[PDB]
């Protein structure tokens, strides 16, 4: 597991030189944005169980055959497993937002998630539909200017949007 | 094209085109503005017409996508919708060419031999084109939806 | 390719038209001129027509000039009519032999 | 040349092509067109300018001509018997289609008939690709015209 | 790989044999990608994931 | 396109039978005839039926009837089964 | 055309009189400000395709429904994505016209006169253009009075849409 | 054969693309000139005998080819030769309507040079008769349609040399 | 074949007269209802497969003809059955367009009663199958268009009995 | 192959292959199984060889990726690694053929004219191929990198 | 080859005439515009490597013609294509200087459509590159010389079409 600072340390550890004085200015620009980072995470971790169930409900109206009798997410054993499966993706996306780099997203979550949907028979294209349902709810809640000073945060919600559509192309 | 069939037909007799044959060319080039606009309206609705058309086809024919059907699987259903895109592209060629000869020379000559060899039910490809016709005919006006539907029903008649 | 001349087959299976009349309406058809009339020059069309409606090749130079002039003046149907209406066709093929 | 066999070498004029001659006319007799007669030789043998990667192997030949150490006949010969010429106009061709072409480059005309094309076809059967070039450049019509 | 993502509840050999009674689902439609936008050998769009890891 | 474009004597096209049919005429007769081979005894081809009843287009009846007569055949009956009589326009 | 030059002529011509120093002082203030205005007009022009392609992307990340919904009013096809970037380049081109002329004259006639009849008819939402104009304000990269002259004509456009 | 419309469709279909903006402008270039081509095609069909009759008198009438020893001496060779000029006029008119010289390759030019070499017909005198026939036609149909017809007269001559 | 336009040209030409007032009135009767036939002609061409499938199953599907020994038994018989019904539907559409049933007497009813009697085809059942094909086709084109359409279905059945 | 140049060299002389000329051909086929193993190593490490070779090329020549360089941008940089993928493929051809003719005939003749017409620095493409060589010689044994080093070296010398 | 002056001398010699007013008009027409041609010919020689580099990238650089499998894929085929564009541009300048397209017929267009049909070179894509080369050169040389230069780019594509 790395954070954003660890990928600059461990890169030049393989090159073996000291960290340059123009690279410290890139790390100090990150800690100036370090407190706008912490309320993108606090906005999405607090409405976490309503990002999930409002995105599942939007999925099951577009593709109604996933919940009809003989469908994949039909029973009450498997509706709960489908609802869990978006909670785990939203968990590791917010983990990779607070670290700054995606090295824990594709390690404990995406490392072979595609190959276990071929074994389970789960439609992997429909999990990537319901991740982009959750991307549209989470970047709208990271623009919420209540209890926070007004400023430009467009470069950090575009990084949160990057970890959502990385986990969508890794299941199809 | 309307011009092509008039020139080859008057070559078999070894003569020039008649005023009745030349007026069909004048009457056709006058409608060129309406044909270029109708084809543009369909080309801008590819993902909706193709996606909407294949969505209704799997409710009138649920067996083709179930276990055992021809289009069973994500990659097979992907090539399923690939075929519908071929015939939507051919329909835009016929609307612009002024006749159905592009639809015939590309994808109707030998269509029953192709689909029987691939193991595909030809009756399902004609059901999927009839569903795309309803979607495409709901994006047009009263007169433009009438003629665009005739290009979809022609493809189905030649596909049975 | 799945072509079909359905009205021509039912008329030839029932006996209303002979095989000579079946071959004649297959020569002046649209599938024929689409394949053996359009992609060729008038010189090459006269030679391929002798292979289909007579089963042989042109023999002399005066035989080409006689049928090139008919095709040049009357098109396809004026040529196919002059080959089936000839004495050589009926001599070898009389109304029933392909 | 068939009604006037002695017209060989007599320049036609402005009706024919341009003739390049390694002349060397001056009050000191210095050749000032050594770089133009070399450009004209590549266009006579190959018809075009060869690529910079394949012209590398022939730089040893051009260096000796620009230094005034080769005649046009020994330059035209060293270009035709090269392996880039062989890889272009000899190997990928029918054996009598190469003689008809190679004969048209080194001599400005195609063959007259079968007594001339069969003569080289026998020199190719015995000696090879190089034996055909030397028999055209050492010809009597070559030395009389060029 | 983590072992819960290595060995799931059932495998490919139990799922494929029951496609008549259970596990008959047929798959929904993917997002429609047009065929002429797909990359071929010698296209520089097959290296844009390499360039974003630089 | 039609056989009566003026081609007659002293033209470039060889002298042949000329019909009075319009371009793409659609009149057909119904004929009956017998036509012996009169050449099988030096060619030795197989034997064929010579009693024929068939529909022949208007465009070819002048040439067909003129060919059956040259080759010794005998025409037993002929009727018009398609087309109008003395129609001015509408034979196409 | 609201220019400081033509507002001076129309003030003297309302009462049928010559240009006094009430009017020569008004057009003096155009010329003192024209130095900062004409440097912003070159800077917004030279970085136009960076700003137009950046601000068209700013609407899609803010309103993702405009790339998903079916209809002629949204930018879901390539036709609608080309008519979107055409409009952003219309808003940027009017702003540089106002900095050249000096007043809010070009975008009054060419851009905002009749605009709300168009957005009501063609079902275009004016919040898309406020989001796009607020990208250009935060990313022209200017400073000083060059930035204050540019931000004023951008904020004039935001108040007409709101 | 393929006209200007089908030539645009095949160029797009061979790539798998729909008709984009670059091909739509070529489709508009043909519709704008469609009424001009139908107008010239009707005047050429009515003056065909006088276009051939005046292109022959101007190029090869009292020449050497009409006297004994030359090509086209006898009446069959005079009649067989003006039947060739009636091919080029009629097929140059098809190409002008279709806006594509494709029909001149298949049904006219494909193998026409070898036919004339075996028959012994002079190609230089044939090209001069088509060129004289191009000038007479250009005066009947005007200057705009006249240079369209000359576009497909030169395709026959360059496809014949 | 002669349509409504040609049939009035014929009546005038046999007298040597131009088109008088009574003639121009019949011509307006055709033009005024012309675009209604073109609309009905395309509607039947699109529903041709279903107009025959519902007429056959409703008229002769489980009868004695489809059973062994009966007529229309073998698949060749069955395919020849529904190949005939499409012939009538396709030719009745040609007659409604031209407004004159002359095309039905030349290319459909050309001695069709003798052919059906020799082969042993039940004339009583073919007439009732065409009648069932008239009641489903009338539901599509409406009454105003269904009036002209049914005018020729009865022409085939009347010329067949 | 050596077979191709041995037949073309003997065909032009109008004789059969020589005794020693044949012994070279026999020695080639006896090492053909080993050539397939060396070329198999580079083929499954192709993306890693291009990535590491791509990274270290941009540190020794940062002018090619800076503003004003030819490979400036992410799309122009993608064309960088595309060209590097070509030459890594052509060296695998030369390994199996036991000769440089597959490299020379595909992407060495006209390489100066091609890059000179694109505006691309020919001096830098040789630097990238040299940076791909050390990674390739890093995945091989002592004498296997001595075999692959011949083909990587010929490509650079011809590119200058 | 013959230039504009030679074409006037020969047209008078074929008539047996001294140079009259009509031929003196064509002589001055070349002498007046003669120094405008020497300027365009000097600017094209300097921007030659740029006119080709811009018409290639404009027309056929990122298509499937350069990818594997396309004609002109390898470096030998790439270098051979830009060598063909070098001759067309270089020969259209010879024709503009001489004021007569005779140079193009004898050294460029003779048997050139048979040469490309033998090798498999696409003639359609070759015409596009010359059209792109026509406008890139028309912007450098101006409006007067840019139109006369395009007169000989069209002569090449017409004979190559
Ligand atoms: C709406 C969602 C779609 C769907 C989901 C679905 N998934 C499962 C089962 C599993 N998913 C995983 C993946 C992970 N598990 C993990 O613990 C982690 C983090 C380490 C990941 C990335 C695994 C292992 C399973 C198996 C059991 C589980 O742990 O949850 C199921 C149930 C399968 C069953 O048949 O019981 C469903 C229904 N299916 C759909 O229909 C939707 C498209
Ligand atoms: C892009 C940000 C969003 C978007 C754009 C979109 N706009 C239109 C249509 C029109 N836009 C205008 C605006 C102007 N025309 C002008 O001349 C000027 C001043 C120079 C302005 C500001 C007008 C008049 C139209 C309609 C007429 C036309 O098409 O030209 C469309 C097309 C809508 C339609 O129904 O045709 C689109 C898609 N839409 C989005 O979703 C983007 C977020
Ligand atoms: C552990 C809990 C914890 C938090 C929740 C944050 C909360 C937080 N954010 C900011 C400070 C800030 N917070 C924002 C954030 C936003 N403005 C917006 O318009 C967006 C809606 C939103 C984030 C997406 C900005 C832009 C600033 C800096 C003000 C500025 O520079 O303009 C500050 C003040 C810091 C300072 O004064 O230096 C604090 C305490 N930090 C924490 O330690
Ligand atoms: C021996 C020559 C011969 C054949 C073959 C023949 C076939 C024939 N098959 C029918 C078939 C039919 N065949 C099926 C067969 C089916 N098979 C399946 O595997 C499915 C479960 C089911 C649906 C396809 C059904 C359902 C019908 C009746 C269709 C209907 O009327 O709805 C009918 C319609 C009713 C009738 O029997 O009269 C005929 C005439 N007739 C002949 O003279
Ligand atoms: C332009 C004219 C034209 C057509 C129409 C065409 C069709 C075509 N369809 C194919 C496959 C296919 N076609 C289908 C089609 C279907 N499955 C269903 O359930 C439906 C009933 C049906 C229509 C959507 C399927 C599933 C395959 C893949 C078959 C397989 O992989 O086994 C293939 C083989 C793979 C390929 O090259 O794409 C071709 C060539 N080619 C053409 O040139
Ligand atoms: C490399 C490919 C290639 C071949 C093979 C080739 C053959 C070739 N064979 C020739 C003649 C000949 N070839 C034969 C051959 C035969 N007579 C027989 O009875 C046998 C069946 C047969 C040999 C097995 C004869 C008799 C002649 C002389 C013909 C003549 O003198 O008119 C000639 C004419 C020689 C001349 O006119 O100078 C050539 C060029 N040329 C080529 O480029
Ligand atoms: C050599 C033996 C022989 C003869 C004579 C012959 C005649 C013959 N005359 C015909 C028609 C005709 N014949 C006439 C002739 C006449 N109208 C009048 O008013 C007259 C009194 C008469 C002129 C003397 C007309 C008008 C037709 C066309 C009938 C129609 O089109 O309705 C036709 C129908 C085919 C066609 O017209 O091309 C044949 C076969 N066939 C033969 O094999
Ligand atoms: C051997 C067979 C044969 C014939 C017959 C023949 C005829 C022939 N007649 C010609 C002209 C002509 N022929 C005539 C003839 C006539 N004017 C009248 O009033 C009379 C009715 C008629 C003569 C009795 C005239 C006036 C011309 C010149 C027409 C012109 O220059 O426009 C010409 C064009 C110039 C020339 O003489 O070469 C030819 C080729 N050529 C042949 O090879
Ligand atoms: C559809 C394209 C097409 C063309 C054009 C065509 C021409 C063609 N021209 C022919 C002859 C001929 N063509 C001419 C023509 C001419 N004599 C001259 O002096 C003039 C230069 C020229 C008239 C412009 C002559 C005189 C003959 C007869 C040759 C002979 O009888 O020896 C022949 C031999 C048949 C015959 O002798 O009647 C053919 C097949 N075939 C085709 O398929
Ligand atoms: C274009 C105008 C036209 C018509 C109408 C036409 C009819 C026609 N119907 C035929 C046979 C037939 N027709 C039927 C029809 C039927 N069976 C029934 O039970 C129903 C009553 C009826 C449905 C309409 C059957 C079963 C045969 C086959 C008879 C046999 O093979 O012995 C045949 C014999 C050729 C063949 O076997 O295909 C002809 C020629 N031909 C024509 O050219
Ligand atoms: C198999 C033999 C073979 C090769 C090698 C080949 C190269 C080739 N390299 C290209 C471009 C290119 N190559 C580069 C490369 C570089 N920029 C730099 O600064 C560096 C020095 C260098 C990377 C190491 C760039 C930037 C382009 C695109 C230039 C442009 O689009 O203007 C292009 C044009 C577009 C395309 O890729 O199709 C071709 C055809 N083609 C072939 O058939």
């Amino acid at each position: 597991m790395l954070d954003a600072f660890a990928k600059v340390v461990a890169q030049a550890d393989a090159r073996g030189e000291f960290l340059s004085n123009t690279q410290i200015d890139a790390l100090s620009k990150m800690v100036k944005e370090g407190n706008q980072r912490l309320d993108i995470v606090n906005k999405v971790t607090s409405n976490a169980s309503a990002i999930v169930t409002n995105s599942a409900r939007a999925l099951f109206a577009e593709q109604p055959q996933l919940i009809q009798p003989g469908g994949n997410a039909y029973t009450s054993r498997r509706m709960a497993a489908c609802l869990r499966d978006m909670e785990i993706v939203l968990r590791y996306v917010s983990y990779a937002m607070i670290a700054g780099d995606s090295s824990v997203l594709d390690d404990r979550c995406l490392n072979g998630l595609r190959e276990t949907y071929q074994a389970l028979g789960t439609p992997g294209s429909s999990v990537a539909v319901a991740i982009q349902k959750m991307k549209d709810a989470s970047v709208a809640l990271a623009n919420d200017t209540t209890g926070t000073p007004i400023g430009d945060c467009s470069s950090l919600v575009a990084e949160l949007a990057g970890y959502f559509d990385r986990a969508a192309v890794s299941v199809v | 094209s309307i011009v092509t069939k008039s020139i080859v037909n008057a070559d078999a007799e070894a003569r020039y085109l008649s005023p009745g044959e030349l007026d069909r060319i004048k009457s056709f080039v006058l409608s060129g503005q309406r044909r270029l606009r109708i084809a543009q309206t369909l080309t801008e609705n590819r993902e909706r017409i193709v996606k909407q058309g294949g969505q209704q086809l799997f409710q009138r024919r649920p067996d083709v996508v179930s276990p055992g059907g021809n289009a069973y699987g994500e990659e097979m259903t992907a090539t399923c919708l690939r075929d519908l895109d071929y015939y939507l592209r051919l329909v835009t060629y016929g609307i612009i060419a002024g006749d159905v000869t592009p639809i015939e020379e590309i994808g109707l000559v030998g269509v029953k031999e192709m689909y029987s060899a691939l193991g595909t039910p030809i009756s399902g490809v004609a059901e999927g084109i009839r569903c795309m016709k309803d979607v495409a005919c709901s994006l047009l006006s009263g007169e433009d939806a009438a003629e665009v539907g005739f290009y979809f029903d022609y493809t189905l008649a030649a596909m049975q | 390719y799945g072509f079909s001349f359905s009205v021509l087959e039912s008329q030839v299976k029932n006996g209303q038209i002979s095989i000579k009349e079946f071959v004649r309406s297959l020569g002046k058809s649209s599938v024929y001129q689409k394949q053996f009339y359009q992609p060729y020059v008038n010189s090459r069309v006269v030679e391929l027509a002798f292979r289909h409606f007579l089963g042989r090749n042109l023999s002399s130079l005066a035989e080409f000039q006689k049928f090139f002039a008919i095709l040049s003046k009357k098109g396809l149907t004026g040529l196919v009519d002059s080959l089936i209406n000839s004495r050589e066709y009926s001599d070898y093929f009389n109304e029933e032999t392909v | 040349q068939v009604g006037n066999p002695s017209t060989r070498s007599v320049s036609v004029g402005s009706l024919g092509p341009k003739v390049f001659k390694s002349e060397g006319i001056n009050s000191n007799a210095q050749r000032t067109n050594n770089e133009s007669i070399l450009q004209a030789s590549y266009l006579a043998v190959f018809g075009r300018m060869i690529y910079q990667n394949e012209r590398i192997g022939l730089k040893g030949i051009d260096n000796k001509f620009l230094d005034n150490n080769l005649s046009v006949k020994e330059l035209i010969r060293s270009l035709a018997i090269s392996d880039t010429f062989r890889s272009l106009y000899w190997t990928p061709l029918y054996v009598c289609k190469s003689i008809e072409w190679i004969h048209y480059r080194l001599l400005g005309r195609p063959t007259y008939g079968r007594q001339e094309i069969n003569q080289y076809f026998n020199v190719a059967y015995k000696k090879g690709f190089v034996g055909v070039i030397n028999s055209i450049i050492d010809s009597v019509e070559y030395n009389e015209c060029f | 790989m983590p072992f819960n993502l290595k060995t799931p509840r059932y495998g490919i050999e139990f799922r494929s044999k029951l496609a008549a009674t259970q596990f008959s689902w047929a798959s929904p439609i993917r997002r429609f990608r047009p065929q002429e936008q797909q990359p071929k050998a010698g296209d520089p769009a097959l290296f844009l994931n390499m360039v974003q890891e630089m | 396109a039609y056989d009566m474009d003026g081609t007659g004597a002293g033209s470039l096209e060889p002298r042949g039978i000329k019909s009075s049919a319009v371009e793409k005429d659609s009149r057909c007769f119904k004929v009956t005839f017998v036509l012996p081979s009169q050449s099988r005894l030096y060619t030795f081809r197989e034997l064929q039926n010579v009693y024929t009843t068939k529909m022949v287009p208007f465009s070819s009846w002048y040439a067909e009837q003129q060919r059956i007569q040259k080759m010794g055949g005998k025409i037993l009956k002929v009727e018009l089964v398609a087309g109008g009589q003395m129609r001015s326009v509408g034979n196409q | 055309m609201k220019t400081p030059i033509t507002e001076a002529i129309a003030t003297a011509d309302n009462q049928g009189r010559f240009l006094s120093n009430t009017e020569l002082q008004a057009v003096n203030g155009r010329y003192q400000r024209a130095t900062a205005s004409l440097t912003a007009a070159k800077a917004l022009t030279g970085s136009a395709q960076r700003l137009i392609t950046g601000a068209a992307q700013a609407v899609y990340n803010k309103f993702p429904y405009t790339t998903q919904m079916p209809g002629p009013a949204y930018a879901s096809s390539a036709i609608g994505k080309a008519k979107c970037a055409r409009d952003i380049g219309y808003y940027l081109r009017m702003v540089t016209y106002c900095l050249v002329v000096g007043g809010t004259g070009p975008m009054d006639e060419y851009l905002v006169a009749g605009l709300e009849e168009i957005n009501r008819s063609f079902d275009l939402s004016p919040s898309w253009y406020i989001e796009a104009l607020q990208y250009i304000k935060n990313s022209h990269g200017l400073s000083g009075q060059v930035a204050n002259e540019a931000n004023a004509y951008i904020d004039y456009a935001i108040n007409t849409l709101s | 054969m393929q006209d200007a419309i089908t030539s645009v469709i095949n160029a797009a279909d061979v790539q798998g693309k729909y008709l984009d903006a670059n091909s739509v402008e070529k489709l508009r270039g043909y519709f704008q000139t469609g009424e001009l081509r139908v107008r010239a095609a009707a005047t050429i069909a009515a003056n065909a005998a006088t276009i051939i009759k005046e292109a022959v008198a101007k190029s090869l009438l009292y020449s050497d080819i009409t006297r004994p020893g030359g090509n086209m001496y006898t009446t069959r060779r005079y009649a067989a030769c003006i039947r060739d000029l009636d091919y080029y006029l009629r097929y140059a008119t098809y190409g002008m309507l279709a806006g594509d010289p494709s029909i001149l390759d298949e049904r006219v030019l494909n193998g026409l040079k070898e036919t004339y070499n075996s028959l012994g017909v002079p190609i230089g005198a044939t090209i001069q008769a088509i060129q004289a026939m191009k000038e007479v036609t250009g005066s009947l149909v005007g200057s705009d349609a006249g240079k369209e017809m000359g576009l497909y007269f030169d395709y026959i001559c360059s496809g014949l040399s």
